[PDB]
Order: C-alpha cells, then structure tokens, then sequence
C-alpha cells in the first residue's frame, strides 16, 4: 500500500506501474509467488537486482526458521539466472566466508545459497555448451572441495546441531 | 502453579465462558457484586484459583474477553453478573472474521493479538505462579476458531512451560447452516493435536440430540445448548476450584488424562441431564447415577463408548453420600464392564467425592473419559471436508487471504493420521 | 555417643515424620513446646534420646530432622500446627512448583535448583555434632518428588558424606490409596537410582496396613490420618534401639551387618503385633507366644508375600514391655519345633532377641488401644521378592506401548534410563531366585 | 559378610558393573559438551 501511495501521488519510483500492476493486494497475498515470481519480476530491472539480493544474502538466509531459510535459497537459485556474474562474483565468495562462522542457522543458510548459486550457474552454462567451470573460478572450486572436509575437521556433525550441518552436506 | 487466567474466543466462547464464571459464582456464594456469601469455608479454601484479592476483600475475576466485533462484548456486559469483570479486559474489533479462518487468522486476529497479548500478561503479572490456561472458542465460527488458535499458538511460543486446556465446541450442521463450517473445523484441529494439550469435545449434534430426544423439546435454542456446556465446565473443573488429591491441578490431571501426546480429546459426561426452570425432587441413588454417568445418552459427544475401548477415566460424585458405596459400585462397573477398558495401562480408572453438589441439585455425576471411540467425531468431519474439497467450493476466500491448498492437505492428512493412530491404539495386542 | 540426622521429603515423607516425631516425644515426656522436666542437665547431651533430640541452653529439645517440601502445603500444616515450637523456621524448607508425579521433572528441572539449599541445611546441623551415624530418609515411591529429589539428595550425600550408613523407610504404592497412573515407573526408577546408594530400607505395602485397619481396627473407610498413626508406631518399635539403652541393633552398622547379608538384598520384612482396636482394649491381655505367633500370619505381615514358601536369610526381634526372655525364647522355641522355618544354607540360622522394658505408647484418641506388650519382628524372606514381581507386570504392559514416556522425554530425560532400571530388576529378581536355592 | 556369599553371585555383580560402567562410557562418549544444561 504505501509503495501504491508513493507511485500514485510522486511518480518518481522507478518502475513504479509494472511493480504496482503485478504486485497489488492480490498477487502479493502468496509468500511463496512473492519470494519466487514476484521476486523474480521485480528484480529483472537494475535497479532492483543488488539490493534485493544483498538482502536475501545477509539477512533473509540468516532467518532464525528453516522454512524461511528454504525460502529465501529458492529465491536467490530463482534470482541467480537475472545476475550471472554478480552471483558467481560478489555473493559467492560472501558466501564461502559465511560458512565457516559459528553460528549454526548462518553456516546451514551459507551453504544451501552457496549450493543453490552454484546449481543455477550449472544450469546457465548448461544453454551454452560450455562447462560450469567458467563461472566457478578456481577460488570458488576451491572452497567447494573444503565444505564437507573443514566441518568433519571440527566434529561438527554430531548432536542436534551437527544433524542440521550433516543435512546441508548432504544437500 | 496457583492461579489459571481465563480466555474467550468468539460468540459461542464468550457466552459459554460468560455461564460458567456465572455458574462457579453462584456455587461458590460470590454474588454479583463481588463480595463472599456463601456458607461453607471449602468455598474459600480455594478461591485464589481463579479470582485475584482486591480492597475491600473483594473477588475480582481473572477473565479476558476477546472477540473481533462488538456485540458478544455488550451482551457479556451487561448480564446479570456482566459488572464483575474488568473494564480493561474487553478486547474486540469492529468487522468480526466473516466466517473465514484465515481473516481470523492471519488478518483481524493477527492484528488484535497484540493487544491480546497485552492483557494475558496483566493477568500473569498479578499471579504468583501462573498454572496454564483454559480458553473457551468453537471450531466452526470463523473469529472463535482462527483468532482463537492464534492465542494458542502464541501463548505456547511465548510462555515455554505452561499447560494448555480448551473446551472446543464442534459444531454440527443441526444447529448452524452455513457451508465453510467443515473447513473451520478442520483446520482447528492441526493446531490443537500440535498446540494444545488437554482438549475435551462437545458435539453440538450430541446437544440437540439430548435436547430434542430426552429432555423434549420442540426448537431446542441456544439457550438450551449453553444449559448443557455450562454444568459440563462445572463438572470437569470441580477438582480445580475445591479441595482434592486426585487431580488438583492441571499438571497432574494432563499427566493423567494425556497417555500420548497427540491423544488428548476427552469427551465429557454429567448427570442427573435438566433444563431450565426444571426441578428433579426425586433423588438418584449411586447406583443409578453410576449406571447413567456412563450411558452414551449422557455424553456430550456423538460417539458411543461402547464402540470402542477406554484409555484413562475419571469420575467425580458430588453430593452428600458414602465413600464406600461409591468405591463398590465403580469397582463393579469396572469388574462387569471390563471389555470396553485396555488392560496394557492398569489402574486406568479413578473415582472422587466431593462434598459441594451443584446448584438445585442434591446428587451429581462427572465423567472425563479418554476412549478411542472419539475418533468418530473426527471421521464425520472428514467426509464433509473431502467432499466439499475435491470440486474446490468456496475455496477463493481462504486462497485469496495468504491460505494455499498445502495447508488444506496438511490438516487434511494430521487429522487422517490421528484416526489412524486412535484405531491403532484401540486394536493394540489383537 | 553419636546422633543421626533424619530427613523428610514429599507429601507422604513429611506427614509419617510428623507422626513420628509426635510419638517419640510422646514416649520420651518432651512437651509440645520442647522442654523436657525428665532432663536435669542442661545444655549437656549425652543420653540415649539425645540421638534424636538436640538441646538448647534455656532447655528446649530440638530435633534432627529436614523437613523439605516442593510445594507450600503440607510444610504449613507443621509450620501452624501444634510442633511448630518444635522445630525451627530453617529446618522447614519450602519451594514453590510441584513435579506433579513425575521422577524426571523433580530429578533434572524442579529439584536441581533447591538441592543445594538442602544440602547446607544438612551441613549446618551436622557442624553441631560430634559423631554422626548416617541419615533416616523418609519418601514414597508414588510421589515424583519422592522419587527424585529424594534420589538425588541420596547421591549427593554418597560424595559428600561417603563414610555415614543412609537407612531408609519408603512407602509402597496401593490403588485403593493412588492418585496416578505412572506410580511403577517412578517407583523402578527411584529403586534403580538407590539400590546403589542405600544400605538398608524398610518397605511398607499400603495394601496390607489398609488391611489391617479394616480388619483388626474395624474401620470402614481408612484414612491417611489413620495409616500414619499406625505406620508411625511401627516405625518407633524399629528404631527403638537408637533411642534406649538396649542391647541389639545400637548402631545403624549393626541393622546391615545383622539385617542386609547380600548387599543389593537389603529389603528386610516387617511386622508389628499385636493390634487391637480402642474398643478391645480392656478385654484380654496376650502373651509373648501369642504376639510372636501371630507376627508369622501373612494377616499382619507389612508386605503381602508367602514367607512360608521360601526361606529367610537373617530375623531379629524387638520387644516393648513387661517381657521375659525366658517365655521368649521358650516360645521361639515352640515355633522352631511346630513351624517348619526353613534358612538358607550358607546364612547363620538364629533369632537376635532382643527386650525393651519401657512400656509401649500409644496416641490420645487413636484407633490403638495401649497393649501391656509389643513386639516388632524383622526378617529379610525371600518371599519380599514378590511384591516386586506384580511391579514388573505394571512396567511392561504399559511401557510396552509407550504410555507416559513423553512426560520423561521432554523433561531432558532419556529414554534408555527405562530399559536400565528394568535390566537392574531383572538382575535384582534373578539374583532372589538364586538366593533362594 | 561378603565372604558367606558364594562366588556364584559375586561373578555375576562383577559382571553387571563392568557392563554399566562400559555402557556409562559409550554414553559419555557420545555426548556433546556444547549440548549439555548443567
Ligand atoms: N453451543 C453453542 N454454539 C454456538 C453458540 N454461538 C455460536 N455457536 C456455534 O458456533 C459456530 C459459529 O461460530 P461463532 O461463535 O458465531 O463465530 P465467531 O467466533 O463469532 O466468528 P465470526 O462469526 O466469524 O465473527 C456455529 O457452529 C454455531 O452453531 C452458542 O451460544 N452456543
Ligand atoms: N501411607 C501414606 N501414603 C501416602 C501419604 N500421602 C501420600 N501417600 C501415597 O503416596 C503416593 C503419592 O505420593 P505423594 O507423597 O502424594 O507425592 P509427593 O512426594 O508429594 O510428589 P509430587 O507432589 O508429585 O511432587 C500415593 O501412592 C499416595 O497414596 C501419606 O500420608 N501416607
Ligand atoms: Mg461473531
Ligand atoms: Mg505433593
């Protein structure tokens, strides 16, 4: 509503019909249309691509509930494909320095967007005959090859805990 | 653990709620005003459960009332007792919920469950110990059933360890002819079996039943159904609000009435059945009372126990009568009656006495029973919400709100494994 | 001289103390207030009472007991009633949130955070002493509190006070007397907890004094009132010995080394006798045969077990009256030559008699009529083993569909907790059959 | 006295508490120090 206000009575939203015409009190009822769809329409612009992900990255992916956790990976896999190089650029490597900190919900949260931003570049390379290798640069295979080894370096997977870390791995 | 706060939700809650503060007032000897009048110290022995001191050394109850729209809030205020609640304690909207789960839910309900919030906690501020909670809602309105749950779910995220008790009202299409009935109910029940813990059921098909059938009655009101819910509160709380070793509180009634976590529906039973403006001289012996507290005629739920197999009973005799008689006639219900009771829990039946009979009544029956034969109150409405859900009727005003099919199916299969759980758990060792 | 330190937890733990208490003063003349006339020497202690009674320089007689409770209820009733003059305000413990029958809640959540509380209570009032025995505890297997906090005080003072007897006198659960369904759970697990950290402890079966006060006193709904009045005379003829100049049983050592042969067999046998009603009191006087002769009937047995069916391992015998040891041993004598008491071959065979002068006490007003003689037999059968069978059968129908295991399981209790208590049983049962052979 | 026992059942406590103290142990073992309430 207040996005509405602002287009109606400034018109100085950039974008400000198309976010208002696919957003409004109907489409916007669904979390999950808004987290993938919407998400998706309104962050095609470029004026909406880094913010949102920067969100989704240091905030939304950190949540403190797996299914908003979930979530927000599946928006960020659905946002990899408008944002190629951002994504294999300056998200990933943000990720792989996440996944080594102590808290659980931020290492599991690390390692399902670092999972998902490396399948959506697979399936990018995918439609162009050439390999996955081309976005992942060796720092990002790197990194890759240390998730499983570095978290069995500190018993991480045992406890309550260590289920949740076991999961991701096996993600 | 030594104070209970009491919540309302929706009409059917707040008028149910309304009679039962009235019903333990009046048994209690608290007259409208607030002031104690009664005639036997048990009455204040225990007082302190569910009213709080004040100047003067009046009583004042320990009651929310929450709707979302205001007419249950003016009725309940101005009855004959409306004064003894707290003006600060009415929390209401001005739209109500229209019938819909979700915009009691999520919309309305989510909006005034801060304000709900606030009260609960000037109630557990002024209790010593807080004990649990017992609210009052139905599961087919819109308002009673979807706030309601709200309540529940955000006072078990809140306080961590505390008991939760409702007296869900199932409602019946008897009664009431609205369609999404089926669904409001439904859906209630995937938040009780992973929210609440004690949780008894009164059928209204049950109510009419004994209404139009027994007690003969040509348009049983609502009027008649509110007779009926009240003495049954009455009758299961009478261990809580007086003094007793059997289940004193609701720690120890839930350990004893609660064998799995998910199983926790107790169908409720009260005799000798009235009306109002009716006056029964003849007096019941033990025996018989005994012999009809167990009928299915005086159940409040549609299911037969017979048709199934007892998990955990307790039954409660008020009125002035020996210990011993009462002791040899349970054990002879138990000894010929012993097919319909497991023999993998013993010692699964408890009896107590209490000294304080209900209001124009000299003898009086309680019966909080836990049979899987409860599982049939769930099967009804499982055909009504399979048949209504599969050609998608009535469906936008739940999608169109933030709802989805996924939790439709969720509830859907919770409340389908928790027939199959109680059909299970009636077959065990077969 | 020495002097123990009793202790009372739970509902039923604290109202038999209370009795007790009021019995033992009212044998040894201490007024309600405290002060003894009898004692001459004050601010000295060094009599056979002063094992269970302290003295102030002004005269009062203070006891030795902690009293203990998770609740405010029954600490009330002694803190208001007619001995709260007796004790004083830091012996009377109290908390707040009750475990509500359940061993895991009063074990690892309510009782983990009044422990220490108890432990410097029990700390200060062995400072005041020079020699100590060990500790009387007194709970009930029914209530969860009994079971846990019980427990873990046991423990406790197995590290602190690794050097000191704990005797105890647990209380057995009964339907006609219960009020919860989980009753064998949390008693097989307190069982478990302490048949590693007791010595020896004394069982008394609800079944059989509801019997007795049915039968004998002719009463035809028994009370809880009436169960501790009777209880608490039982309970006074057996620790008799450490509050008179005797000559069996003087020291808690002694109760194990005559009492407990196997030291995981330390379930002994109890009986009373005799036990007539008020009414029958001034009607006819039995003899020492006919009280000894009686205490061999199952009828006034405290557990409800078949000892003519297996054997005993040790038995003793505490009497309370104008008694002769001549008649006592010719009657011991008769019932050796006329009943076929069977001992275990490898066990000594012999009776350890043992006779009281002082005459016995009984309350004003109670049920029991004032005998002109007592006696109060002891012995470990193997038939006791019994009353724990019919336990096992309430343990495996009921954890066999995983009834009530959520309680423990949510309350940071773990599951396996279960199969070990039942594995100990099973050991403790197999290693009774042995015995038996 | 524990001489007056046969060793028939001294055999078998000896045996019972080296299983318990195995079975204490292993459950020590797999427990997590950054899981524990005390
Ligand atoms: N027994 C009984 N059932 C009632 C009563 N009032 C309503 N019901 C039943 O409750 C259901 C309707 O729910 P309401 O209580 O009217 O709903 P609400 O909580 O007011 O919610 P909204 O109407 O959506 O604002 C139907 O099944 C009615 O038959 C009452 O006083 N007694
Ligand atoms: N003989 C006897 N048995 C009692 C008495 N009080 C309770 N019991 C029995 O003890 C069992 C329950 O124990 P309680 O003492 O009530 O429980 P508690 O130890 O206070 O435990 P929580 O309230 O659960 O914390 C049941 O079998 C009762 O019948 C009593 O005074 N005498
Ligand atoms: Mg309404
Ligand atoms: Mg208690």
């Amino acid at each position: 509503a207040a996005f509405q206000e602002n287009v109606g009575r400034q018109g100085t939203f950039p974008h400000g019909i198309d976010i208002l015409t696919t957003a409004d009190y109907f489409a916007v009822g669904n979390r999950s249309n808004c987290f993938l769809v919407i998400s998706v329409f309104i962050a095609g612009f470029p004026e909406y691509t880094q913010p949102m992900i920067d969100h989704l990255v240091t905030m939304k992916i950190s949540h403190w509930d797996g299914v908003i956790r979930e979530l927000a990976a599946r928006a960020l896999h659905n946002l990899a494909q408008q944002a190629p190089e951002f994504s294999a650029t300056q998200v990933f490597p943000r990720l792989l320095s996440m996944t080594l900190s102590p808290d659980l919900h931020m290492r599991h949260g690390s390692i399902l967007a670092c999972a998902e931003v490396a399948y959506a570049l697979y399936k990018l390379a995918a439609q162009e005959n050439r390999p996955v290798t081309d976005h992942l640069d060796e720092q990002a295979v790197q990194g890759l090859k240390q998730i499983h080894q570095q978290l069995y370096d500190r018993q991480l997977y045992r406890g309550l805990g260590g289920q949740l870390m076991r999961q991701a791995v096996c993600v | 653990m030594r104070e209970i706060v009491h919540i309302q939700a929706g009409q059917c809650g707040n008028q149910i709620g309304a009679k039962f503060w009235e019903v333990i007032s009046d048994e209690h000897g608290i007259d409208p005003t607030g002031t104690y009048h009664g005639d036997s110290d048990l009455q204040l022995d225990r007082i302190s459960v569910y009213y709080n001191e004040a100047t003067g050394g009046k009583y004042v109850p320990r009651a929310i009332l929450v709707d979302l729209e205001p007419g249950t809030m003016d009725s309940v205020r101005s009855g004959p007792f409306g004064q003894i609640f707290r003006p600060d304690n009415f929390v209401f909207g001005q739209s109500g919920a229209g019938n819909n789960w979700a915009k009691g839910h999520y919309t309305e309900g989510a909006e005034l469950v801060d304000s709900v919030l606030d009260v609960v906690r000037k109630e557990a501020e002024s209790c010593d110990c807080l004990q649990g909670f017992q609210l009052t809602h139905s599961l087919g309105g819109g308002t009673g059933s979807g706030m309601g749950t709200l309540l529940i779910s955000k006072i078990r995220e809140e306080y961590p360890d505390r008991i939760m008790n409702t007296f869900s009202v199932v409602p019946s299409p008897k009664v009431s002819d609205t369609v999404v009935e089926p669904y409001n109910a439904t859906l209630s029940v995937h938040q009780l079996v992973e929210n609440t813990d004690e949780t008894y059921c009164i059928d209204n098909e049950a109510l009419y039943d004994i209404c139009f059938r027994t007690l003969k009655l040509t348009t049983p009101t609502y009027g008649d159904l509110n007779h009926l819910v009240s003495a049954t509160m009455s009758g299961v709380t009478t261990c809580l609000r007086f003094p007793g070793q059997l289940n004193a509180d609701l720690r120890k009634l839930a350990v004893n009435m609660v064998p799995f976590p998910r199983l926790h529906f107790f169908m409720p039973g009260f005799a000798p059945l009235t009306s109002r403006g009716s006056q029964q001289y003849r007096a019941l012996t033990v025996p018989e009372l005994t012999q009809q507290v167990f009928d299915a005629k005086n159940m409040m739920a549609a299911c037969d126990p017979r048709h199934g197999r007892y998990l955990t009973v307790a039954a409660v005799f008020r009125g002035r009568m020996s210990m011993k008689e009462v002791d040899e006639q349970m054990l002879n219900v138990q000894n010929k009656n012993s097919s319909y009771f497991v023999e993998w829990i013993p010692n699964n039946v408890k009896t107590a006495v209490c000294d304080i009979p209900p209001r124009g009544l000299k003898m009086a029956v309680t019966f909080i029973g836990n049979s899987t034969a409860i599982q049939e109150l769930f099967k009804r409405i499982s055909e009504q919400f399979t048949a209504m859900f599969r050609r998608k009727a009535f469906l936008h005003w739940y999608t169109g709100e933030g709802m989805d099919e996924m939790e439709f199916t969720e509830a859907e299969s919770n409340m389908n494994d928790l027939v199959s759980e109680y059909q299970q758990y009636q077959d065990a060792t077969a | 001289m020495r002097e123990c330190i009793s202790i009372h937890v739970g509902q039923a733990g604290v109202q038999i103390g209370n009795a007790c208490w009021e019995l033992y003063c009212l044998e040894h003349g201490i007024q309600p207030d405290g002060q003894m006339p009898s004692d001459k020497t004050i601010g000295g202690g060094d009599d056979s009472f002063n094992t269970f009674f302290s003295e102030t320089g002004a005269g009062k007689h203070v006891p030795r007991a902690v009293f203990v409770d998770l609740e405010p209820t029954v600490i009330d009733e002694v803190r208001t009633g007619t001995y709260r003059q007796l004790f004083h305000p830091e012996q009377l413990i109290t908390g707040k949130e009750d475990a509500a029958n359940n061993y895991a809640r009063g074990h690892y959540t309510i009782g983990k955070e009044i422990i220490d509380l108890v432990l410097d209570r029990i700390r200060k009032l062995a400072d005041q002493c020079t020699g100590l025995q060990g500790f009387l505890v007194f709970h009930s297997f029914g209530g969860g509190t009994g079971s846990g906090f019980t427990s873990l005080l046991m423990e406790r003072l197995s590290v602190d006070y690794g050097k000191k007897s704990k005797l105890e006198f647990s209380i057995y659960p009964a339907p006609q007397v219960s009020t919860a369904v989980v009753e064998p759970y949390n008693s097989i697990l307190t069982t478990h907890t302490t048949l590693e950290h007791s010595d020896c402890a004394f069982m008394v079966d609800n079944e059989a004094i509801y019997d007795i006060c049915r039968r004998n006193l002719d009463i035809e709904r028994p009370t809880y009132t009436n169960l501790n009045r009777l209880i608490s005379q039982i309970v006074s003829s057996i620790t008799a010995s450490l509050r008179f100049d005797g000559a069996l049983n003087v020291d808690l050592t002694e109760f194990q080394t005559n009492l407990v042969p196997y030291p995981r067999i330390h379930f002994p046998l109890a009986t009373y006798a005799p036990v007539i009603s008020a009414e029958k009191a001034y009607h006819e006087q039995l003899s020492v045969a006919e009280i000894t002769n009686a205490c061999f009937e199952p009828a006034n047995q405290m557990v409800k077990c078949d000892p003519r069916h297996g054997k005993y391992m040790a038995c003793c015998l505490l009497y309370r009256g104008d008694v002769v040891p001549k008649d006592v041993n010719a009657a011991i004598a008769t019932i050796k030559t006329k009943r076929s008491i069977q001992f275990v071959d490898w066990c000594p065979t012999g009776f350890k008699v043992g006779i009281n002068y002082q005459p016995p006490t009984v309350v004003p007003g109670g049920d029991l009529a004032k005998v002109q003689r007592a006696v109060c037999m002891l012995s470990n059968t193997t038939a006791i083993a019994e009353a724990w069978a019919r336990l096992d059968h309430k343990f495996d129908l009921m954890y066999a569909k995983r009834a009530f295991v959520h309680w423990y399981v949510g309350e940071g209790m773990e599951e396996g907790e279960f199969s070990e208590a039942r594995e100990d049983m099973a050991a403790l049962e197999k290693d009774y059959e042995e015995v038996g052979v | 006295d524990l001489s007056l026992v046969p060793e028939r059942l001294q055999r078998r406590e000896q045996e019972r508490q080296l299983e318990v103290e195995r079975r204490k142990q292993k459950r020590q073992n797999q427990e997590v120090e950054k899981e524990n309430s005390h």
